[PDB]
RNA sequence: CGAUGUCGGCUCAUCACAUCCUGGGGCUGAAGUAGGUCCCAAGGGUAUGGCUGUUCGCCAUUUAAAGUGGUACGCGAGCUGGGUUUAGAACGUCGUGAGACAGUUCGGUCCCUAUCUGCCGUGGGCGCUGGAGAACUGAGGGGGGCUGCUCCUAGUACGAGAGGACCGGAGUGGACGCAUCACUGGUGUUCGGGUUGUCAUGCCAAUGGCACUGCCCGGUAGCUAAAUGCGGAAGAGAUAAGUGCUGAAAGCAUCUAAGCACGAAACUUGCCCCGAGAUGAGUUCUCCCUGACCCUUUAAGGGUCCUGAAGGAACGUUGAAGACGACGACGUUGAUAGGCCGGGUGUGUAAGCGCAGCGAUGCGUUGAGCUAACCGGUACUAAUGAACCGUGAGGCUUAACCU
RNA sequence: AAUUCCUUGUCGGGUAAGUUCCGACCUGCACGAAUGGCGUAAUGAUGGCCAGGCUGUCUCCACCCGAGACUCAGUGAAAU
RNA sequence: ACACAGGUGGUCAGGUAGAGAAUACCAAGGCGCUUGAGAGAACUCGGGUGAAGGAACUAGGCAAAAUGGUGCCGUAACUUC
RNA sequence: AGGACCGAACCGACUAAUGUUGAAAAAUUAGCGGAUGACUUGUGGCUGGGGGUGAAAGGCCAAUCAAACCGGGAGAUAGCU
């Protein structure tokens, strides 16, 4: 099954009957407007791109605004494109609300995570620091050591240093889904989600379940 | 890192950017046009334009706060006598930035920062 | 922390291949004053966008 | 956000009473043990108030049995029932995390006469 | 978040005052041991004619924490202090008759129905 | 020997399998539970303390388990310097003595700004055969893979009882990892207040400067963990040891020779991420350009004038993006930043005035005043009209289609 | 034992656990009486051990303030 | 060797607080230390604060943190008193 | 009264960090010891190399000491590189 492209609203709660405080993230999910279908015959699999949003007119590219117009629908912020399940198909111009999710129980949320910068092992792979005192000439946060003597005159690789830390697609799995507010466009899903305030969210529905 | 903070740290102490904010903003209502460099002056909007929104109500407290600000009696009369009836109608922006090049000594982007109502 | 070998009249070119200066593209000119000056900056002679904002 | 406040302000509860810091408070809160809710009681004094909107909370400390007990209610929960003023107090702080050391007589607050 | 080296109050009438945990059971390179959790523990001293003695080696659960615990509403209970009741090795039941001080609703189960019937209030 | 720093600890690790746990089996002098032994299996995991310079070891208490080894007895241009192994001093012992002792004892300088390889990240160039803007496929690569306990099945099978299951299902944890800041908290020298000394603003009052932010008390956003969400799988395929079916060779027998079936945390997938410089440079969609002439050495040739597209770049306002580049938003047809208005939050009832008091002070005006990064708004200021780069229909060869 | 190899001697104390410490024993490898023996109040930037308080030493690190590091302009090394 | 965070004898000794020539803030007087401008990564240096625990770190409580003044009460073993 | 006590000047140098092509061919920062005495300091003088001096470390004698420096014997000698 098919996902929708959302944005990260921000965290709330949600107060039970019970007692219970439910932490939530709010996805607001606007209508979904399909672009182009793709199809075995012309792009080999089965898939469909999707846009969401409005943009500026002075600011939407001749190529983009064509690609658009072939569709017939309203310029949206990007494209996103869904792979398609068997006995599942949609039209061009085809809209799709966050109905869809109305009897989904669990879904993956992926994001594009918070900006770290350049970030030291200890806090990218959790390295520990060194001793801060017992005689630690300037190596309190260093890595230490990082190899063998001669026998592999070499740093193996993928060997954990530091660099860029976030700002990269990540996807929490089997998220519940607490309420489908269809009227204003929500998605309430407990737990907290990948991504800054404001930033796009995929949200498909669960794979593992 | 600097996630959604604001203020320029402008490689100066606390104190230091305190006192020198207080003689740029009086130096700037002495003058109406100062040539600063230009990271000084847009944190100097955030000095400046704060004390003329507060000079537009003349009253004893606030010639109180604007003499705890800038200690210049002269500027704090010169802020509720003149500037503030000058800009009693204008919602914010007194100021206005222009890049005027490059300092000679460092190669410092400079700017001449000055009140919209001096000409 | 020393090199071992002397680095190559080579090497030093291609390692200052990236240093070299980008010229400024255009200079804009100011449409009363008709003088050049950089982009978003005023003039020599104190105008920026026509009009003259401050003598010398 | 105007999305969050409309959340927010539909799950708020409209008859949390005005209370201040160093007001003895008695908080009545639902227990469930077993299958039967019943309403129990706390009270102590108003050390801290947190006002965030629907996140808004309060810390009640108390003497209970010779031990200090610290409880950080969340204002708009349902599980808590009621909350009244018993004994409203005259401070001069927003949070009294001083009283943590004082006990007895040193641990007095005086009146909030109006 | 109770761990090796932290003393702690007895809340019971076995005879200790002031005993410190040595190990925190259940689980390899365990951190902490919040209420309802056992600790292995020692004794740093003791009443003069108690049924326990300075140096004894002995089992105890957790049932107040100055980190306090949370509930499902997100509202937390801390404590002044951290306090013990001492229980057996093997039979891991309380040696006391009398418990001091109150305990919360984290530590109701078979296994501590006793201490929830002693104690004079459970929050 | 014109120098290869030699114990132990720390920090990072990585491989082997002669496997400690977990997994699959065979035999048992295997009733069950629990074991013994051997075979397959290296996916993940695999204690904290006391003593001691120690590795080790003993001891205490854990744990599913506390694996055995290689790696210059891994790792000092990564740390340490307790030990060993400099110069000082002393004991015992040897020697007439200077002095000496894998005998002891106290003290005792550990340098290097990284050229190359390597590795972690991040860019520039050019290419992919007209140029450009996007969305993709996925060749390949990496990540991840842990497990307890309880309950039900069932006090069933088994067993004389004591005790006590396989298989299967559900729940709740520990360790680890990813993400997040709604909660609980930390910080919050850019917010508010109290207060000590002193100086100053003419003085009072009120403020400001310095004293570690002067010392304190709280605390917004942000970042955070101790906080709270999620994960490890299921499944499929082919198998290991092993179990078989049919079945001869070898009239029987026989799991194998022909043929067929099952079979594990291993393997390939399934889950997550990068990914067409995958030079084997791929696919789809869309957009842009449809001018004249000279040349000789006539060819994938060179030049002139006109033209300058799509788009990009630069500049500017900037960002929960960021070392710099990069990336993303915006540039007047505009909410990009600052300011401003309103709100919220925090602090905790400002100043001034009046009253009471001899006065310190208290009370009223007053939950006042101030309020950072927050929320919703608002063109007041700054984001310029341009200019720059990029061209002008895009090779040959066959094949097929259509004329 | 600043001397004891065997040795982490044995016993006791202290600690959950103590090759160190303290007190005993004496089997003094290889103490011993002015190259002094045994005690000893006070003192010691002396050596070893223990406790209370205290705390980022640590469990396990988090945030903040500044000086560099990074970028621009100017000058401009070095070992090898 | 330097316009070098070193070394160099004598004399003078204001105010407020303070025992004080300590220390804090100032006067007279003299300086802002001969590269600056930004940004606000890792890491290092020098500091500030920290939940719960409180030496479990370590060769070793190294380093930090803590104590800190005046007056009064009171103050052990031992001792060469 | 005191080779008495606490503690600045002053003298010294116990610990840690930095620095180690340093600010400095031994220093800075935070702590530290003595501080009316066998104290410390200025100026001038004397002791000379197998010699001085030494509260004694083979310490010091011009950044040089198990026998200074300079010049000379001297192109010592080198079965060694
Ligand atoms: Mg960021
Ligand atoms: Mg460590
Ligand atoms: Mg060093
Ligand atoms: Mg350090
Ligand atoms: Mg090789
Ligand atoms: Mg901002
Ligand atoms: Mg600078
Ligand atoms: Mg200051
Ligand atoms: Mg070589
Ligand atoms: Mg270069
Ligand atoms: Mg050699
Ligand atoms: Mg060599
Ligand atoms: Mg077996
Ligand atoms: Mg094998
Ligand atoms: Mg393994
Ligand atoms: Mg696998
Ligand atoms: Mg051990
Ligand atoms: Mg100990
Ligand atoms: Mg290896
Ligand atoms: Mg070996
Ligand atoms: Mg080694
Ligand atoms: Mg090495
Ligand atoms: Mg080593
Ligand atoms: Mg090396
Ligand atoms: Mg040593
Ligand atoms: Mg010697
Ligand atoms: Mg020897
Ligand atoms: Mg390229
Ligand atoms: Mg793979
Ligand atoms: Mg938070
Ligand atoms: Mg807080
Ligand atoms: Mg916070
Ligand atoms: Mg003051
Ligand atoms: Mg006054
Ligand atoms: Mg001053
Ligand atoms: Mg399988
Ligand atoms: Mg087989
Ligand atoms: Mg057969
Ligand atoms: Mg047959
Ligand atoms: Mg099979
Ligand atoms: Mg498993
Ligand atoms: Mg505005
Ligand atoms: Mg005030
Ligand atoms: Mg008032
Ligand atoms: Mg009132
Ligand atoms: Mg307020
Ligand atoms: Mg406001
Ligand atoms: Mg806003
Ligand atoms: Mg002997
Ligand atoms: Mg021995
Ligand atoms: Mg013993
Ligand atoms: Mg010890
Ligand atoms: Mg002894
Ligand atoms: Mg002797
Ligand atoms: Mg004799
Ligand atoms: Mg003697
Ligand atoms: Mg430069
Ligand atoms: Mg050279
Ligand atoms: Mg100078
Ligand atoms: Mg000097
Ligand atoms: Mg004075
Ligand atoms: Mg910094
Ligand atoms: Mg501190
Ligand atoms: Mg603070
Ligand atoms: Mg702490
Ligand atoms: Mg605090
Ligand atoms: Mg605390
Ligand atoms: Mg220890
Ligand atoms: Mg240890
Ligand atoms: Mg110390
Ligand atoms: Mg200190
Ligand atoms: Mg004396
Ligand atoms: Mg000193
Ligand atoms: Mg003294
Ligand atoms: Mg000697
Ligand atoms: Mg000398
Ligand atoms: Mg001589
Ligand atoms: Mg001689
Ligand atoms: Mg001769
Ligand atoms: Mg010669």
């Amino acid at each position: 099954m098919i996902g929708l492209v959302g944005k990260k609203v921000g965290m709330t709660r949600i107060f039970t009957e019970d007692g219970v405080s439910i932490p939530v993230t709010v996805i607001e999910v606007e209508a979904n407007r399909v672009t182009q279908v793709k199809d075995l015959a012309n792009d080999g699999y089965r898939a469909i791109q999707v846009t969401t949003g409005a943009k500026k007119a002075n600011r939407v590219t001749k190529p983009e605004a064509g690609h658009f117009a072939k569709a017939g629908v309203e310029a949206g912020r990007g494209l996103w494109e869904f792979r398609l399940a068997e006995g599942e198909e949609f039209t061009v111009g085809q809209s799709i609300s966050v109905e869809l999710f109305a009897d989904v129980k669990k879904v993956d949320v992926t994001g594009t995570s918070k900006g770290k910068g350049f970030a030291g092992t200890v806090k990218r792979w959790n390295f520990r620091t060194q001793d801060a005192t017992h005689g630690n000439s300037l190596s309190h946060r260093v890595p230490g050591s990082i190899g063998q003597n001669q026998t592999p005159g070499k740093v193996f690789k993928g060997k954990k240093m530091a660099g860029q830390m976030g700002n990269e697609r990540v996807t929490v799995q089997s998220l519940d889904v607490v309420r489908v507010d269809a009227e204003r466009n929500l998605l309430l899903v407990k737990g907290a989600v990948p991504g800054a305030t404001g930033s796009d969210l995929i949200v498909k529905p669960a794979v593992k379940a | 890192m600097r996630h959604r903070k604001s203020g320029r740290q402008l490689n100066r102490n606390s104190s230091h950017r305190q006192a020198m904010f207080r003689n740029m903003a009086g130096s700037l209502v002495r003058h109406e046009i100062i040539k600063t460099t230009l990271p000084k002056a847009k944190e100097l909007r955030r000095v400046v334009e704060p004390l003329i929104t507060l000079a537009k109500t003349d009253s004893v407290a606030n010639r109180r706060l604007a003499f705890a600000r800038t200690r210049d009696n002269e500027i704090v009369a010169k802020l509720f006598n003149e500037l503030g009836p000058r800009f009693a109608s204008r919602a914010g922006g007194y100021t206005r930035i222009l890049k005027c090049g490059f300092r000679a000594g460092d190669n410092a982007p400079m700017a001449y920062i000055e009140l919209v109502d001096r000409s | 922390a020393v090199q071992q070998n002397k680095p190559t009249r080579s090497k030093r070119g291609m390692r200052r291949s990236h240093d070299a200066l980008t010229a400024v593209t255009s200079l804009s000119v100011d449409k009363t004053s008709g003088e050049k000056h950089l982009r978003h900056h005023i003039t020599a002679d104190g105008y920026y966008r026509g009009r003259k904002v401050i003598a010398k | 956000s105007n999305i969050i406040k409309q959340l927010e302000q539909e799950q708020m509860k409209q008859d949390v009473p005005s209370f201040r810091p160093g007001d003895t408070v008695e908080v009545k809160v639902w227990v469930v043990e077993g299958s039967k809710k019943r309403l129990q009681a706390f009270e102590g004094v108003v050390i801290a108030i947190r006002n965030r909107g629907l996140h808004s909370a309060f810390t009640v400390r108390k003497i209970s049995n010779g031990e200090g007990v610290e409880r950080v209610f969340q204002t708009h929960s349902p599980v808590v029932d009621s909350i009244s003023v018993k004994r409203r107090g005259a401070v001069r702080k927003a949070k009294l995390y001083y009283l943590r050391e004082r006990t007895g007589k040193a641990a007095r607050i005086k009146e909030r006469l109006n | 978040m109770i761990q090796e080296q932290t003393m702690l109050n007895v809340a019971d009438n076995s005879g200790a005052r002031r005993v410190m945990c040595i190990k925190v059971l259940g689980g390899s390179h365990r951190r902490y041991a919040g209420v309802g959790d056992i600790i292995k523990i020692t004794i740093k001293e003791a009443i003069p004619r108690g049924k326990v003695k300075k140096g004894d080696v002995l089992k105890a659960v957790v049932v107040r924490t100055k980190k306090g615990v949370r509930r499902p509403d997100g509202s937390v209970i801390r404590f002044d202090g951290n306090a013990c009741v001492l229980l057996n090795n093997n039979s891991e039941q309380p040696i006391g008759t009398r418990i001091f001080g109150p305990v919360t609703r984290e530590l109701r189960s078979e296994k501590f129905m006793k201490i929830i019937s002693l104690a004079p209030e459970v929050l």
